[PDB]
RNA sequence: UUUUU
């Protein structure tokens, strides 16, 4: 069964950048991966996504250049604290300032150094290098 | 015109060699015998190699070549595979001892650093056009010493 | 002409009492696997190793390498360009690194290497003075370098 | 004898006189030279071929070593330079070399490079009659000029290589350690003239080293310092005294250019297709295919071996698969794209 | 050893 779109929606976006494939489609949607999509697009990893209604959850088509190196989730939806960021970045990043860990945090879905310069913590969405 | 019907017998033959070699292929799947399977790979291997079928390796793809063997280090003992058979005295025997040994020479291939073909078309059409018999074999003899197919036959 | 080359005068037996913070060294290409591999950042397991500012150089030769590699080795290669890293010319023709950074610390003992290639590594072992670093379990360690 | 006309193309399977058997019967050498000159037409090569067929006809000019030391080498490297594999260009280069010589010098050359006059003479006179009744039967005065000719292209020697095989087709040699690598050994320290070699259509013996025949000493390939090549054509093979049996190398001659020379003979077989990754029997229909055989040369009583592989042309003739052409690599890479095309 | 169109 569907227990995490957003993993989904990740995981096409892997094997679409994987293959060199310009645009890819994903389904279904949901606010988090809007939110997520967002966020990768103000980094400047993602170009244009575009979304498709259908009186259903619905469909997004992205565009891609070929910059991002690696996006993905992170399954449980751990509990973060301003503490353990840093430990987080340690683990998933290959360094520091390369890359970002997405936190849903109460202010909103946003990557971790806006969350530090905000001062808000919540779980963690996943992360895009 | 009748010529549909050639045309039938054309696809049909086609038709029976592409399931001769399915069953044939789909048969020989089946085998997963390591020896069966390690003797049809070194009869391959002999034929490219004296067909010489492999385009030889420009200098550039050597480089390449070695340069991800470094970058990785993929073909020493420090890969999962090799490091449990060794920690484990799986390598005592012969065999797997093999194939560890067949593993590391290919890493070490990769590591290594007066003024004195054109095949013969020698069809008659290629000869020299030399020009020069009966009365001989006159005197020659002067020394002295389908039908059944379908009716009947 | 016969030549016996003079050892260097930063040698006294087996320690390089030349080779002093902040320490200068030397890149090795498989390196940076074993460096994103492994999660450490260079500058800094660097420091955290040896407890001191280090300076990374890449060479020509290993950047060579690196550009060869192709897409599946692109975030080595953006690592490698990092400002912090600075880069050293060469004047010899060969592309091949482990070659030119051997050279390179038979030439002058200020060079730590960076490197995890077992080749590579007993030729510097031979080399007296040359402390060597690697990465190994979840961070750097340097053998031949007392001052730690 | 019988055989070896048949083998020459010169009679066929029902022992009648073939037209080229007629046209060679023509000529006043052996059947051997006969056929050579039967397929010299191509690109200028039939003054190389007149030159070299005199040149056996009569015999070496070549004074050898044990009937005789700076000097002998010096004029052996001369005239060995068109080829290190074949004393028949040795041959070629002598013969026509001397075309150059002015009349008045061809005794002091003759002398200086240890050559034996009355044959080149003889060889010389033949030259002529051969370049005569060549002219004279094709289309006839011919001059000194006539027989004088310029160096080989590269091409013409590897065509000229197969021009020596057509006529000696059944005197190919195989080096022993490829056919049979446990009974021939092969050292790097081994010499030269000691490595074994193995003539086709030999008789099977219980015993393979009765088989074995080794280089003559007069053959270059003593001198040759590298591994001798694959395969080899003999003139003839002399007992030599310690009762090893030596052969006199012609030249050498790659496998596949064989093969399409033993094509037109009975001395060709075919395996069946191979099979794997890279080789394929790929079908243009129920009575075409392109694949990869094994030419099986020579001829289980007497030793003949099997060839590198080959792309071929197949077309279905009352059932029985026959070849029609001999493939590139190329041309059988590109065939399986269009296909997949 | 000979020797041939
Ligand atoms: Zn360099």
């Amino acid at each position: 069964t569907r227990s995490s779109v957003l993993a989904d929606a990740l995981n096409a976006i892997n094997n679409a950048e994987k293959t060199g494939k310009r645009q890819v489609l994903i389904r279904p949607s949901s606010k988090v991966i809007i939110k997520f999509l967002q966020v990768m697009q103000k980094h400047g990893y993602i170009g244009e996504f575009e979304y498709i209604d259908d009186h259903r959850s619905g469909k997004i088509v992205v565009q891609l250049n070929g910059r991002l190196n690696k996006c993905g989730v992170i399954s449980p939806r751990f509990n973060v604290k301003i503490g353990d960021i840093e430990k987080w970045t340690a683990n998933l990043l290959p360094a520091r300032q390369f890359g970002y860990v997405i936190l849903t945090t109460s202010a909103g879905i946003m990557d971790h150094e806006e969350a530090r310069r905000k001062h808000v913590s919540g779980k963690i969405l996943g992360f895009v290098y | 015109p009748e010529e549909m019907r050639k045309r039938t017998t054309e696809m049909r033959l086609m038709r029976e060699l592409m399931f001769r070699e399915e069953r044939k292929a789909r048969r020989l799947k089946k085998i997963k015998s390591k020896t069966y399977r390690k003797i049809k790979k070194k009869e391959l291997m002999k034929n490219r190699e004296l067909a010489a079928v492999s385009s030889d390796e420009d200098n550039e793809d050597h480089d390449i070549a070695r340069a991800k063997e470094r970058m990785t280090l993929k073909h020493k003992t420090n890969s999962k595979w090799a490091k449990d058979m060794i920690k484990h005295g799986m390598t005592n025997d012969a065999e797997t001892r093999e194939e560890m040994e067949e593993m590391l020479r290919q890493g070490e291939r990769l590591k290594a650093k007066n003024p004195w073909d054109l095949l013969l078309t020698a069809d008659d059409s290629t000869r020299l056009k030399i020009v020069d018999f009966k009365q001989q074999d006159v005197i020659a003899e002067a020394f002295a010493g389908l039908p059944g197919w379908g009716e009947w036959a | 002409t016969r030549n016996i080359p003079q050892v260097s005068s930063a040698l006294f037996f087996q320690y390089n009492q030349a080779i002093k913070p902040p320490y200068q060294v030397l890149i090795d290409t498989n390196f940076i696997n074993f460096s994103i591999q492994k999660k450490v950042d260079i500058v800094r397991g660097m420091m955290d190793c040896l407890l001191a500012k280090c300076n990374p150089l890449i060479t020509d030769c290993v950047m060579a390498e690196l550009e060869k590699l192709g897409p599946k080795y692109r975030i080595a290669l953006k690592l490698a360009r990092d400002p912090r890293i600075k880069r050293l010319s060469c004047s010899h023709k060969g592309t091949y690194a482990d070659d030119c950074l051997v050279h390179r610390v038979l030439q002058h003992k200020c060079y730590i290497v960076a490197t995890n290639d077992a080749g590579l590594k007993q030729r510097i072992r031979k080399i007296p003075g040359i402390p060597l670093m690697s990465v190994g379990g979840h961070a750097y360690v340097i053998e031949k370098l007392p001052d730690v | 004898a019988i055989q070896l006309l048949q083998y020459l193309g010169a009679l066929d399977n029902k022992e009648m006189i073939t037209e080229d058997g007629k046209k060679m019967s023509l000529f006043p050498l052996s059947p051997r030279f006969s056929k050579m000159l039967l397929v010299s037409d191509e690109k200028a090569c039939l003054p190389y071929i007149v030159a070299i067929v005199s040149a056996l006809s009569v015999g070496d000019p070549f004074i050898n070593e044990f009937e005789l030391r700076s000097k002998f080498y010096k004029s052996r490297s001369q005239f060995s330079k068109l080829d290190k594999f074949s004393d028949v260009f040795r041959l070629l280069s002598v013969v026509s070399a001397m075309d150059y010589v002015p009349k008045e010098q061809k005794e002091i050359f003759m002398k200086k490079n240890f050559l034996r006059g009355k044959l080149m003479e003889e060889i010389v006179k033949l030259r002529k009659q051969l370049m005569y009744i060549i002219k004279s039967n094709t289309s006839v005065v011919i001059r000194n000029e006539d027989l004088k000719s310029d160096i080989p292209s590269v091409i013409q020697i590897k065509l000229l290589k197969q021009m020596i095989c057509a006529g000696f087709v059944d005197h190919v040699a195989v080096r022993a350690d490829v056919l049979f690598p446990d009974d021939a050994k092969i050292t790097n320290r081994t010499s030269i003239i000691n490595i074994p070699y193995i003539p086709v259509l030999a008789t099977r013996t219980p015993n393979i080293e009765d088989c074995f025949v080794y280089i003559h000493p007069t053959s270059i390939l003593n001198n040759l310092g590298e591994m001798p090549p694959k395969y080899m054509l003999y003139y003839s093979l002399h007992l030599g005294g310690n009762n090893k049996t030596r052969m006199n190398t012609l030249c050498d001659i790659a496998s596949t250019p064989l093969a399409n020379i033993a094509r037109k003979g009975l001395l060709l077989t075919y395996s069946k297709p191979l099979t794997g990754q890279g080789l394929k029997t790929v079908n243009l229909s129920p009575t075409e295919r392109y694949c990869y055989v094994v030419p099986r040369f020579g001829s289980d009583l007497k030793i003949g071996w099997d060839l590198n592989p080959i792309a071929v042309h197949q077309k279905k003739q009352k059932g029985q698969w026959t070849v029609i052409k001999f493939i590139t690599r190329k041309g059988f890479q590109t065939i399986t794209g269009e296909e997949k095309e």
